């Protein structure tokens, strides 16, 4: 029951670490 | 200004792999400038509109 994350071309294969960065501020709040 | 191209734009973006390599290995063994930028303007976050600027800033560093 949560939006969909803006990906931003940040690619994550399975079981691999991954970071993104997304310029947006808005998902802090969902943080 | 041209900027005519090829359709398939498939194996064309190749090259832009090896190009930043390139770049990479050069500021790595020859550090000129602050590496923050090469780190800003990323080939997989898609922000690249205009490859030829992005070969041009490239080259200026050269």
């Amino acid at each position: 029951h949560l939006p969909l994350i803006a990906i931003t071309r940040n690619p994550v294969f399975p079981r691999f670490i991954k970071i993104i960065e997304v310029k947006n501020k808005k998902l802090v709040e969902l943080l | 200004v041209v900027h005519e191209d090829f359709q398939v734009t498939e194996e064309v973006k190749a090259l832009t792999a090896e190009i930043v390599k390139t770049i990479r290995d050069i500021i790595a063994l020859n550090p000129l400038y602050r590496e923050s930028v090469l780190q800003m303007m990323q080939a997989g976050q898609r922000v690249v509109d205009n490859p030829i600027y992005l070969s041009d800033m490239g080259a200026a560093l050269t």
